[PDB]
């Protein structure tokens, strides 16, 4: 799990999650943790990061 | 009666059978209107 | 620019809508149509949605948690408005699901907000049927009037001169 | 059909998803049948061979696999098949001390009323758990 | 089939009431009627009368169930319909304009119409389901 803050996006902050389903999406705290995006992987996802 | 301008009557059938519910609505008298409405 | 000259009209990048936009107002594959539904997995739900036999769709949706049933509604709603090509299919679906779960989707506080894409994609389909009616009519009459409705003998002089 | 599904039938099929259902039921088959007590552990392959291709799952699936474990289990003449999937499965990495102390337990508790055959299985299989999970030691 | 299409031919020349009876025929079928209309209506005159009796029945009652004059209405047209704009009475365009209105109504009948033939679909079905 890794959350970033402040950076240019529409959405102040976001938290992205890694499922080991092959998934990582993005939360957003303002609403409270909701899905707004995700992307999928060929295989388990263990390590998710952003700038 | 309607078994036995008209598009608001039916409309109005309509209106009557979500009134009456899923539930209330028996199968003998189901399959009449199905053939009319058919 | 000439003054006398009326400005044009340009949309540039403006962001075209409509009115119907309530956004801001054995052999089953159940276990993975549960899987995929969960977790968002596009591709593993599109091999899912690849069958197209109608017992099949039955029996899958026959065994599906009715609250996943919802969310499964909301998700053809927006596979069917990115390609109409496939409306024929997923309707099948979508009428499936609204049977067995009937009594399920009458138990929700809101449906209208929840399934407002399958409302206006439905409604579209419906806008066609009036003027294709008109098509098919005119498009009637006319096939239905329209299916009612050397060297051998050659002779060459130079030849017969030679032979 | 079970023996050989997972090899002679799954990679000749074009969509062996539509195996699931059948496997996740054979699975999870509870009956008072005791012939048809042995299911689960022949289901138990195919449905691994279908995870791993697609990255599919089976809820609580190690609590499920805690209960197959039993006495018949020691007598079954399949018991070979399942300890070796056991390997694979109990040789992940995220895998807690309780957990794995579970399977430890219980194992040796059956051990005492097992066939030799079995015995010879359990000792180095437990040997391999015992030293891949060093706090296991107590 | 001889007999009634030789028996609508006099009376189309006599200007017989009975028009309607013989157009009501059951023994008509769909390609005798073919025949009827390509071979036997040769005069406009025969064609305005035959238009002006079956459109007047079907404006009266557009929701009859028996479905052969309409089939009569629907071969006249696309065979004859050169012909029959042809034809400038000014009644024959004044029954036009009444079929149009009847018939317009009833395409308006139909959207709502196969909603509730959905609508009833389901809670047979469903009804099924409960059932087994």
């Amino acid at each position: 799990l890794d959350y970033v803050e402040n950076f240019d996006s529409p959405m102040q902050s976001a938290l992205i999650a890694s499922s080991l389903d092959g998934h990582v999406k993005v939360f957003d705290p303002l609403d409270n943790f909701q899905v707004k995006f995700g992307w999928k992987f060929s295989g388990p996802v263990l390590s998710c990061a952003v700038s | 009666f309607i078994t036995s301008q008209s598009t608001q009557l039916f409309q109005l059938l309509s209106l009557v059978l979500d009134s009456i519910g899923l539930f209330s609505l028996e199968g003998a008298l189901l399959e009449n209107l199905t053939l009319y409405i058919d | 620019k000439d003054l006398a000259s009326a400005t044009n009209y340009v949309e540039g990048n403006a962001r075209v809508t409509s009115g119907d936009n309530f956004k801001h107002v054995t052999g089953t594959v159940t276990v993975i149509l549960s899987q995929a539904l969960q977790s968002n997995d596009h591709s593993l739900l599109e091999t899912v949605l690849n069958n197209r036999d109608e017992r099949v769709i039955r029996d899958t949706i026959f065994r599906l948690k009715p609250a996943l049933a919802v969310i499964l509604l909301e998700r053809l709603a927006e596979r069917i408005a990115r390609q109409t090509h496939r409306q024929g299919p997923l309707n099948v679906w979508v009428k499936w699901c609204l049977i067995i779960h009937g009594g399920y989707l009458v138990s929700i506080p809101n449906l209208m907000s929840t399934l407002s894409s399958l409302h206006s994609t439905l409604k579209r389909r419906s806008d066609l049927l009036p003027r294709l009616l008109a098509l098919d009519a005119r498009l009637d009459c006319t096939i239905n009037k329209f299916k009612t409705l050397e060297d051998d003998v050659e002779y060459n002089e130079e030849l017969d001169d030679a032979g | 059909i079970l023996l050989i599904l997972h090899k002679r039938i799954i990679p000749h099929f074009h969509t062996p998803t539509k195996l699931m259902d059948f496997l996740t039921d054979s699975y999870n088959l509870q009956s008072s049948n005791k012939n048809a007590g042995v299911v689960p552990i022949l289901a138990l392959n195919g449905l691994f061979e279908l995870m791993k291709r697609f990255n599919l799952e089976y809820p609580n699936f190690y609590m499920k696999l805690y209960q197959i474990i039993n006495p018949d289990l020691m007598h079954v003449k399949y018991r070979a098949r399942f300890f070796r999937l056991m390997d694979v499965f109990l040789s992940s990495t995220h895998l807690s001390a309780h957990l794995v102390a579970s399977f430890i337990k219980k194992l040796a508790r059956l051990t005492l009323e097992s066939p030799p055959s079995a015995i010879v299985t359990v000792i180095p299989f437990i040997y391999n758990l015992i030293r891949k999970h060093p706090n296991c030691m107590i | 089939q001889v007999e009634i299409a030789n028996i609508l031919s006099s009376h189309l020349e006599a200007n017989s009431t009975e028009i309607l009876d013989d157009l009501m025929s059951g023994s008509w079928t769909e390609p005798e009627i073919k025949k009827f209309i390509l071979t036997k209506i040769n005069t406009v005159d025969h064609l305005s009368k035959i238009f002006l009796t079956i459109s007047k029945s079907i404006t009266q009652n557009p929701w009859n169930e028996e479905n052969l004059l309409p089939l009569w209405l629907k071969w006249l047209l696309t065979l004859k319909s050169g012909e029959l704009n042809s034809i400038k009475d000014k009644h024959t365009k004044k029954n036009c304009k009444h079929l149009k209105s009847a018939l317009r109504s009833s395409e308006e009948i139909l959207p709502v119409l196969l909603g509730i033939q959905g609508r009833l679909e389901m809670l047979r079905r469903q009804a099924k389901l409960r059932e087994d």
